[PDB]
């Protein structure tokens, strides 16, 4: 039996950690919603 | 129960203690979350029930007690924040510029930025603190490293 928490607003922070890199991928999504890489 | 826009922890009892399975977005009095981390099961807010209302598996979203309300998109040359909520932690914003997903139907942004599998459901911002999509369901890189699509519905 799930329940809900409320864990906080939507908002931006300004100055924020900014950090991860930006990769472009060929992928694929199948039926089950599962993304693959395409080689 | 508790109906209140914001982000929300999304728990069970089933397992060893109470364990954060996911995250969803409540918004216009719709909760929004993947479809993986609920299975499309009943939700419970305090004494209140939660019933799904639309939901697919493929896209991996589903929405409680009103149709999908989230319809912000990336606009492809901004960074966004992860509004990272992980398991027993508090909510953080991860500032990032998000990569590409280029599929054979259409490109998606994606950001690379790796939390616990219950973090699945978390929201991802532009600066006017739209959600443009959800974190979680995505792939696993060359490097090892884990890389999420921005996952976004569509407003009917
Ligand atoms: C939300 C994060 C997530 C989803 C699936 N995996 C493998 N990971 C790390």
């Amino acid at each position: 039996d799930m329940y809900i928490e409320r864990a906080g607003d939507i908002t931006w922070e300004k100055d924020a950690e900014v950090t991860g890199n930006s990769p472009r991928l060929d992928v694929a999504l199948d039926e089950s919603g599962d993304f693959s890489l395409v080689e | 129960g508790e109906t209140t826009d914001g982000v929300y922890r999304v728990m069970t009892r089933r397992l060893l203690g109470s364990t954060q399975v996911g995250v969803g977005v409540m918004q216009e009095g719709v909760f929004h979350t993947m479809w993986h981390v609920t299975k499309g099961a009943a939700l419970r807010s305090g004494e209140g029930r939660l019933d799904p209302y639309w939901g697919d598996v493929k896209q991996d979203l589903v929405s409680y007690c009103g149709p999908w309300k989230l319809d912000a998109a990336w606009d492809g040359l901004s960074e966004v924040q992860l509004l990272a909520v992980p398991p027993g932690e508090r909510a953080k914003n991860i500032q990032t510029l998000p990569g590409i997903f280029k599929t054979k139907d259409g490109d998606i942004g994606a950001v690379a930025l790796d939390y616990p599998a219950g973090t699945s459901g978390s929201p991802i911002l532009d600066k006017c603190g739209r959600v443009i999509g959800l974190y979680g369901n995505g792939v696993v890189i060359k490097n090892g490293s884990y890389v999420s699509a921005i996952t976004q519905g569509k407003r009917e």
